[PDB]
C-alpha cells in the first residue's frame, strides 16, 4: 500500500 | 507477473490541464519503464501528442481534466526482473472555489491543505505538477479571492514566500498560471485551504 | 436542476421501531455532495448527516445514512422521542441547489389524558371592551380532542379558537388552547362560563367551569 | 464559535423592498460562501443564492433572479440578501448559511427572519394573565392583537422553561394574531414564587413584564 505525495511516498506491507 | 501495489490516498483535480507523474520512490528510480492504463491491466492509455488524455514521458497529461475522467488508473513500473503496478485514483471536480461553491473541491485532500507557522518566516506552493511539455507563464497568487498586495507577501515563480506569518493569514489562497502545450494555451487555476499552526 | 424525490413525506412509529426515509436523485450525485439535515419547529435545520454517511456534529450513533449514484436512504435503528423532526435529504453537485420536500417523522405513544384549566377575563381586559375565555389541554395524546364550550347550560359556536403545541421532544405529548372571544357587554350578560373537553384518555367529558 | 446572527422579523407592504442581514463570526468572513435560503410558512427549504466576501461575485437560483440582490460589508462581516417587489408568495423566513473550502455542505445557519408581506398596519400586542386559581396549578400570558409575527415569549426572563408551552399564534376574525403562553408549576410555589411573562414583539418595538398572580 501506498500514500503518495510530491515529496515522498509512504509504504507499507499488503 | 506483476505485483499489485494501492495508492490509499485519492487525488483530485478541478476540470482544467491535469497531470500525474509516476513518481514512487523507490521502485522508480534507476533504469526502470513506466507505463500509464486507464483502468486496465491490458489497453495503456495514448502516446499521441494530441490527444486529451496521453502519457508523456513518465506523467499521464490531461489537456483538459474533464467530467467522466474520474477513475482507477494504473501505473506499471518495470525494473530488471520486477514488476509492480499501482492503482492510483485519480478524481476531477467541475468548479473553482472562486467562481460558486457548488460542485467544487468535495473534500481537503492534503494536496489542497497547507500550514503556516505564526512569527516564522514562511512559503506556500501551487501544486501545480506537469511534465517539461507544458510551460508555466507568469504565475499570480490570490487570497480569498483577491489578489495578493501586501509587504510580507512575495510570488517567487510557483512559490509563495510569507514574512513574519500572522494570525490573519489564515484563508483559501490560489495561483493562477498560463499553460503553454504545444503553441496552445490552456489556463490553470489551483487552491489551496491555509491554517496558521 | 436535479430534483431529489424524498419518501415517505410522513412517518408514524413507536420508538424502538426502524425509522426508514428514502431519497431519490434525477441525476447523479457524487457521494460527498449528498446531506441530511433535521429541522424541529421555530429552528433552523440542522446539519445531520454529511457526504452521505458521516453523521455531523451531536448525532447520535442510531442514524445511519447510505447511498449511491440516485438512490439514498437515511435511517434511524431505535427511535427515540428527541427524533420527532422534518428531515430533508440536499445535493451540492450541481445547480440550482435543491432539497427534497421532507419526512416529517411522528413519534407514538400511550394516550394521556388532557389536564384542563379554565382561564376567565382579566379585569384589565374587560377595561378594553372585549372578554377571551381561555381553556387550556394540556400534556395529552393523541392530538385528537373535542373542546365545547357552554354559557349558562348553552354550547357555544362561531365564536372560538384553537392551536396545538409541535410533539414535545420528551413526552411525546400536545397541548391545546382553545379562545372563545366575546364582547364586554355578552360577557356581564351571562354568569356560568364552562369548558367541556372530550377525549379518549377521559372516561367522561371533563367540564371546567367558574362563575362571573 | 462559528455564529450567524441575522436582523430582527419585517413586515413590508407589497411593491416595498426588504434587507435581511447576516453577520458572521468565528472565522475568516472573506474565505467562505454565505448562501440564503427560504422557507414559506409549512413549506421546505428553497435555495435562493450565493454570494462570496473575497470577490463579491454572486449566483443567483434562475427562480430568484431580480427578486434576490445578495451584497457583504467585509469591514462589519455582514451579508446582506435584498428582496424587491414584495408580494405574499416572499412571506418566509429567510437563512443564512455558509459553505467552506472543500466541505460541500451546510454545517451553520443563522436563527432566520420572518419577512411578513402585507398591507396591514403594524400593531404592538395587548398582553393580559391568564390567572390560576390540588397537585399542580397552571398560569400563563394572552399576548392578544399583534401584527405582524412573531413575538417571543419567555418566563422569569428565561429562568423558567420547565413545563412552558407557547402556542403557535392564530389569526382572528380581525385579521391580528392572538398567541397564548402558559407553564405548569407546583401549585405549593404559588406563593413563594413571582412569575413573570417577558413578551417581545420586535417589529413595534413593544417589550412588556406582566405579572401573572393567582386571584
Ligand atoms: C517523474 O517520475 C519519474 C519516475 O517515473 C522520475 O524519474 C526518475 O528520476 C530519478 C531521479 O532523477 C532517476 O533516478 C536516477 O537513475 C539513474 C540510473 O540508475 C541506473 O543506472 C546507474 C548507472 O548509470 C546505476 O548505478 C543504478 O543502480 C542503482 O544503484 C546500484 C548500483 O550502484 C544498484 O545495485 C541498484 O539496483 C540501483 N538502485 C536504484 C537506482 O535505486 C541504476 O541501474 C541513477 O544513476 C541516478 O543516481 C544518481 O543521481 C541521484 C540524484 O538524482 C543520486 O542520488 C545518486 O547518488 C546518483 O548520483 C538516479 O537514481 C530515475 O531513473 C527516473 N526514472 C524514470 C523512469 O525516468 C522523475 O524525476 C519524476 N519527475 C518529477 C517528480 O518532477
Ligand atoms: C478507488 O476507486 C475504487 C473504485 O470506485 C474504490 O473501490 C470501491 O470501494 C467501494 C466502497 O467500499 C466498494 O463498495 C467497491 O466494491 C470498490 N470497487 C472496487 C473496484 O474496488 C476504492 O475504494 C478507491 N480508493 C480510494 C483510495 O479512494
Ligand atoms: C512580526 O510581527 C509582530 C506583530 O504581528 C511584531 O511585533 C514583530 O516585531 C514582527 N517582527 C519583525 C521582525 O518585524
Ligand atoms: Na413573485
Amino acid at each position: 500500500f501506498v500514500e503518495w505525495x510530491w515529496d515522498y511516498v509512504x509504504x507499507s506491507e499488503c | 507477473g506483476c505485483k499489485d501495489i494501492f495508492m490509499k490516498n485519492e487525488i483530485l483535480s478541478a476540470s482544467q490541464p491535469f497531470a500525474f507523474n509516476c513518481t514512487f520512490p523507490p521502485i522508480t528510480s534507476g533504469e526502470v519503464s513506466v507505463t500509464w492504463y486507464k483502468n486496465s491491466s491490458k489497453i495503456p492509455v495514448s502516446k499521441i501528442i494530441q490527444s486529451r488524455i496521453h502519457q508523456d514521458e513518465t506523467w499521464i497529461l490531461f489537456l483538459p481534466m474533464e467530467w467522466g475522467d474520474s477513475g482507477v488508473y494504473q501505473c506499471v513500473i518495470k525494473g530488471r526482473d520486477s514488476c509492480h503496478r499501482i492503482h492510483v485514483n485519480l478524481t476531477v471536480f467541475e468548479k473553482h472555489w472562486c467562481d460558486t461553491s457548488i460542485g467544487g473541491l468535495p473534500n481537503l485532500s492534503d494536496e489542497y491543505k497547507q500550514i503556516l507557522h505564526l512569527g516564522k518566516d514562511d512559503s506556500l506552493t501551487c501544486h501545480l505538477h506537469f511534465p517539461k511539455s507544458c510551460v508555466l507563464g507568469p504565475i499570480k497568487w490570490y487570497k480569498d479571492c483577491n489578489e495578493i498586495k501586501g509587504e510580507r507577501f512575495t510570488v517567487l515563480e510557483t512559490r509563495l514566500l510569507v514574512s513574519n506569518v500572522s494570525a490573519e493569514d489564515r484563508g483559501n489562497y490560489a495561483c493562477q498560471a498560463i499553460l503553454t502545450h504545444s503553441g496552445k494555451q490552456y489556463e490553470v487555476l489551483n487552491g489551496i485551504t491555509v491554517s496558521i499552526t | 436542476q436535479i430534483v431529489l424525490t424524498q419518501s415517505p413525506g410522513t412517518l408514524s412509529l413507536s420508538p424502538g421501531e426502524r425509522a426508514t426515509m428514502t431519497c431519490t436523485a434525477s441525476s447523479s450525485v457524487s457521494s460527498s455532495y449528498f446531506h441530511w439535515y433535521q429541522q424541529k419547529p421555530g429552528q433552523a435545520p440542522r446539519l445531520w448527516i454529511y457526504r452521505t454517511s458521516r453523521l455531523a456534529s451531536g448525532v447520535p450513533d442510531r442514524f445511519s445514512g447510505s447511498g449511491s449514484g440516485t438512490d439514498f436512504t437515511l435511517t434511524i435503528s431505535r427511535l427515540e422521542p428527541e427524533d420527532a423532526a422534518t428531515y430533508y435529504c440536499h445535493q451540492f453537485h450541481r445547480s440550482p441547489l435543491t432539497f427534497g420536500a421532507g419526512t416529517k417523522l411522528e413519534i407514538k405513544r400511550t394516550v394521556a389524558a388532557p389536564s384542563v384549566f379554565i382561564f376567565p377575563p382579566s379585569d384589565e381586559q374587560l377595561k378594553s371592551g372585549t372578554a377571551s375565555v381561555v381553556c387550556l389541554l394540556n400534556n395529552f395524546y393523541p392530538r385528537e380532542a373535542k373542546v365545547q364550550w357552554k354559557v349558562d347550560n348553552a354550547l357555544q359556536s362561531g365564536n372560538s379558537q384553537e392551536s396545538v403545541t409541535e410533539q414535545d421532544s420528551k413526552d411525546s405529548t400536545y397541548s391545546l388552547s382553545s379562545t372563545l372571544t366575546l364582547s364586554k357587554a355578552d360577557y356581564e350578560k351571562h354568569k356560568v362560563y364552562a369548558c367541556e373537553v372530550t377525549h379518549q384518555g377521559l372516561s367522561s367529558p371533563v367540564t371546567k367551569s367558574f362563575n362571573r | 464559535q462559528v455564529q450567524l446572527v441575522q436582523s430582527g422579523a419585517e413586515v413590508k407592504k407589497p411593491g416595498a423592498s426588504v434587507k435581511v442581514s447576516c453577520k458572521a463570526s468565528g472565522y475568516s468572513f472573506t474565505s467562505s460562501w454565505i448562501h440564503w435560503v427560504k422557507q414559506a410558512p409549512g413549506q421546505g427549504l428553497e435555495w435562493m443564492g450565493e454570494i462570496n466576501p473575497g470577490n463579491v461575485r454572486t449566483n443567483y437560483n434562475e427562480n430568484f433572479r431580480n427578486k434576490v440582490t445578495m451584497t457583504v460589508d467585509t469591514s462589519i462581516s455582514t451579508a446582506y440578501m435584498e428582496l424587491s417587489r414584495l408580494r405574499s408568495d416572499d412571506t418566509a423566513v429567510y437563512y443564512c448559511t455558509v459553505v467552506f473550502y472543500g466541505e460541500p455542505y451546510f454545517p451553520y445557519w443563522g436563527q432566520g427572519t420572518l419577512v411578513t408581506v402585507s398591507s396591514a398596519s403594524t400593531k404592538g400586542p395587548s398582553v393580559f394573565p391568564l390567572a390560576p386559581s390540588g397537585g399542580t396549578a397552571a398560569l400563563g400570558c394572552l399576548v392578544k392583537d399583534y401584527f405582524p409575527e412573531p413575538v417571543t415569549v419567555s418566563w422569569n426572563s428565561g429562568a423558567l422553561t420547565s413545563g412552558v408551552h407557547t402556542f403557535p399564534a392564530v389569526l382572528q376574525s380581525s385579521g391580528l394574531y392572538s398567541l397564548s403562553s402558559v407553564v405548569t408549576v407546583p401549585s405549593s410555589s404559588l406563593g413563594t414564587q413571582t412569575y413573570i411573562c417577558n413578551v417581545n414583539h420586535k417589529p413595534s418595538n413593544t417589550k412588556v413584564d406582566k405579572r401573572v398572580e393567582p386571584k
